[PDB]
């Protein structure tokens, strides 16, 4: 099958910038490439077909070019509505195959997270489980690392996290990490700490509590 | 006004087969190929295959040959994809799309997508626990609090704060699927540390599938 290598996998850009996304095929596809845009929870929409033909109704700021094995999609002057994920697709030979996508987000200033730790409630303790939650609020850019330590022992395998999409008012993210323990294990240790590593931080921050 | 109409969400047991449809309107169904595409989280888009209505010719991506089967009903202008031997690996949003007709193609018309979830779990309303402000503090300028909505199935649950009057600073996180097969979700909100006594903070949780509705007051200590 033809492999389509799309780049970059993600990028932050400001309004007004010229954005170029590339796609390289493992063999010559003779311009039989299409480009698509998809927004969270919505269907992809076709932007370009046969490498450089604009779909009726798509704004003229979108254009594609290339031939042989190398192609690119260019947005001449970025607009807020262009945020989302873009995919290339070759339909030169079966099976038709897609690039792995490019996530386009809005660039803003670095901002470190405010971190908070929350111990399990006694109400939950009753049930027989303890969830310890760590919150990293309003940070940028996305990349961040959370490490759980119980009485200094590092936890792995027993935590899950989720993150919000960029905020419409301030373009930052928020994230939560939940550490799950048996009521028993929880009762066995003392010191519960959440260490957060992020660009915005000159040094790794720790929030902890006892019992 | 060329359009694509897909069937509604499906919840299936692992091992079962499901058949989704796509009703094409506003054009002559028989000359165009109908494309089928798979979209699961963390895996971009994948091409399953295409079928031409009338002659019924079809083309399958080797990856899905035994698993997907297409058919098209000429009279009702409807096309179908049956997915068999389902696994969690098959939970995804599936799209159908109108591609090309003999030498021609000026772009696609995508259906709205069909959500397929494959799980053995039974319907179950969640437990809501408080995420109480300030570990061993009360005075720190701005404080965070929230609610942990744990162990429900299936999606989704909705969460509001103070019946809707509290919107600023509210972040409700995407649900996560736990090993138990149940979902968990958190909602937080930061407030001026000087409300934590002059104000009530209740998170309104609703899980329609189980006709569950909970209001939880969250607070210090």
């Amino acid at each position: 099958d033809i492999k389509m290598t799309q780049s970059p996998s993600s990028m932050y850009a400001s309004l007004g910038e010229r954005v170029t996304i590339t796609c390289k095929a493992s063999q010559d596809i003779n311009s039989y490439l299409s480009w698509f845009q998809q927004k969270p929870g919505k269907s992809p929409k076709t932007l370009i077909y046969r490498a450089n033909r604009l779909v009726d109704g798509v704004p003229s700021r979108f254009s594609g070019s290339g031939s042989g094995q190398d192609y690119s999609l260019t947005i001449s002057s970025l607009e807020y509505e262009d945020m989302g994920i873009y995919y290339c697709l070759q339909y030169d030979e079966f099976p038709y195959t897609f690039g792995s996508g490019t996530k386009l987000e809005i660039k803003r200033t670095v901002a470190a997270p405010s971190v908070f730790i929350f111990p399990p409630s006694d109400e939950q303790l009753k049930s027989g489980t303890a969830s310890v939650v760590c919150l990293l609020n309003n940070f940028y850019p996305r990349e961040a690392k959370v490490q759980w330590k119980v009485d200094n022992a590092l936890q792995s395998g027993n935590s899950q996290e989720s993150v919000t999409e960029q905020d419409s008012k301030d373009s930052t993210y928020s994230l939560s990490s939940t550490l799950t323990l048996s009521k028993a294990d929880y009762e066995k240790h003392k010191v519960y700490a959440c260490e957060v590593t992020h660009q915005g931080l000159s040094s790794p921050v720790t929030k902890s509590f006892n019992r | 006004q060329v359009q694509l109409q897909q069937s509604g969400a499906e919840l299936m047991k692992p091992g079962a087969s499901v058949k989704i449809s796509c009703k094409a309107t506003g054009y002559t169904f028989s000359s165009y190929w109908i494309e089928w595409v798979k979209q699961r989280p963390g895996h971009g888009l994948e091409w399953i295959g295409e079928i031409l209505p009338g002659s019924g010719s079809t083309n399958y991506n080797e990856k899905f040959k035994g698993k997907a089967t297409f058919t098209a009903d000429t009279s009702s202008n409807t096309a179908y994809m049956q997915l068999s031997s389902l696994t969690s690996e098959d939970s995804a949003v599936y799209y159908c799309a109108r591609g090309h007709s003999y030498y021609f193609y000026d772009g696609d018309y995508w259906g709205q997508g069909t959500s397929v979830t494959v799980s053995s779990a039974s319907t179950k309303g969640p437990s809501v626990f408080p995420l109480a402000p300030s570990s061993k503090s009360t005075s720190g300028g701005t404080a965070a609090l929230g609610c942990l909505v744990k162990d429900y199935f299936p999606e989704p649950v909705t969460v509001s704060w103070n019946s809707g009057a509290l919107t600023s600073g509210v972040h409700t996180f995407p649900a996560v699927l736990q090993s138990s097969g149940l979902y968990s979700l958190s909602s937080v909100v930061t407030v001026p540390s000087s409300s934590l006594g002059t104000q009530t903070y209740i998170c309104n949780v609703n899980h329609k599938p189980s006709n569950t509705k909970v209001d939880k007051k969250v607070e210090p200590k």
